[PDB]
């Protein structure tokens, strides 16, 4: 899901 | 575990520095769909900044990735809303979604009057309490850490205790008596119950707007919304 | 006003003496039944509790100083919150279970989200070692705070003054328990933050109750129906 | 309103 990526970037 | 070592002042400045910027809406006299369209677009862009703000909330980093996702998924509309009511203080009777998006009770679609009125009432409450920016960033982070903590953890409660200390440390130094300190603390935290309520009410309508399929939701908003069902 | 001139101990004494009783359900273990039956039982119970809640609310210091319409509003907004905090309070020493009634004790394995949130709250209360004196203060805070932003003519100013008084009482209790000033403020914040979860649970529970109504299989009483229309 | 009635004895 998107949220994960934003919390890693 | 670095958040616990911070002083009270070190806690304040760290939160002030993490503050997300104020975004603008697009540059017509508004209809049901187009108004929710603008807010939706606005909310989607704000979410990206909220996440980077979340990372910079002392203690939020120490959590696992999955626990970060949970707290944000539970609290995102609350955080937006308390943001909305904070910048609406100097505009009594109105809601400042953006510096170019100032709204009043006059139409809202349907059933929006109650959420409009609830938001407006919160703003007035902040006004008569003379809520300071230091106090505000504390409340917002508290919302971030508390709203999902009841599985819907010991570290989080320790950090929550820390933010409490900061608030009291802010009311002391503001010249408040010991009695005025815990009284103001209570007053501030009780408003958080109302902010939770407004989120819940607002959430059910976004779920409704989705089923209407007139105001298109972004894939990110869809995920944040889905997590409440 | 009388409430504004109560000492902390007098406040506690009044709230304690005003406590409603713990009512029983019908249950009947021999009855094997269902999701319909259980919700039917809880509906019966809640309906009888509401009559005591109303007469209890009258004895909460300051409540009768409000207009009749304001009393109606505060109860319409807070009734399920109040029922639920009563539930989790009496469920404290029953880990992993909810004591809806002394003869109605439910565990998880039989709405699971609402169940789990109620469990989490009761467990939270147990770790904190919540005291009876602190409980009755919180419950009164719910009655006065939940509808104060949803109501010239005139006050609410008065409501806030009584709320502040209850805050004073809470802190007084923590002082007598041997807590430091830092501990007092921290405990206070912890107690009030839980009121946010209780609002959340009430909201989610209200949604199901509204589903239940429209799918007319579990019948609501006339009073519970009127309380349900309030959260339109 | 039932609630209103009950609130006045
Ligand atoms: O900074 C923001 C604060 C709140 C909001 C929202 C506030 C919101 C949410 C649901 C219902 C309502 N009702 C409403 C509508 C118009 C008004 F003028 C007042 C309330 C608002 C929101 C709107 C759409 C969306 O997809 C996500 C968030 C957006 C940005
Ligand atoms: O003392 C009480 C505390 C709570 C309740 C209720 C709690 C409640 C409300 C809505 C949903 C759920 N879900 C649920 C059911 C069983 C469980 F074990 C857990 C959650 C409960 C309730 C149930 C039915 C009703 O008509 C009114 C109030 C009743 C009495």
């Amino acid at each position: 899901k998107i949220l994960h990526r934003l919390l890693q970037d | 575990s670095l958040a616990l070592s911070l002083t009270a002042d070190q806690m304040v400045s760290a939160l002030l520095d993490a503050e997300p910027p104020i975004l603008y809406s697009e540059y017509r006299p508004f209809s049901e769909a187009s108004m929710m369209g603008l807010l939706t677009n606005l909310a989607d862009r704000e979410l990206v900044h909220m996440i980077n703000w979340a990372k910079r909330v002392p203690g939020f980093v120490d959590l696992t990735l999955h626990d970060q996702v949970h707290l944000l998924e539970c609290a995102w509309l609350e955080i937006l809303m308390i943001g909305l009511v904070w910048r609406s203080m100097e505009h009594p009777g109105k809601l400042l979604f953006a510096p170019n998006l100032l709204l009043d009770r006059n139409q809202c679609v349907e059933g929006m009057v109650e959420i409009f009125d609830m938001l407006l009432a919160t703003s007035s409450r902040f006004r008569m309490m003379n809520l300071q920016g230091e106090e505000f960033v504390c409340l917002k982070s508290i919302i971030l850490l508390n709203s999902g903590v009841y599985t819907f953890k010991d570290h989080i409660h320790r950090v929550l205790d820390k933010i409490t200390d900061t608030l009291i440390h802010l009311m002391a130094k503001a010249g408040l008596t010991l009695q005025q300190q815990h009284q103001r603390l209570a007053q501030l935290l009780l408003i958080l119950s109302h902010i939770r309520h407004m989120s819940n009410k607002g959430m059910e309508h976004l779920y409704s707007m989705k089923c209407k399929n007139v105001v298109p939701l972004s894939d990110l908003l869809l995920e944040m919304l889905d997590a409440h069902r």
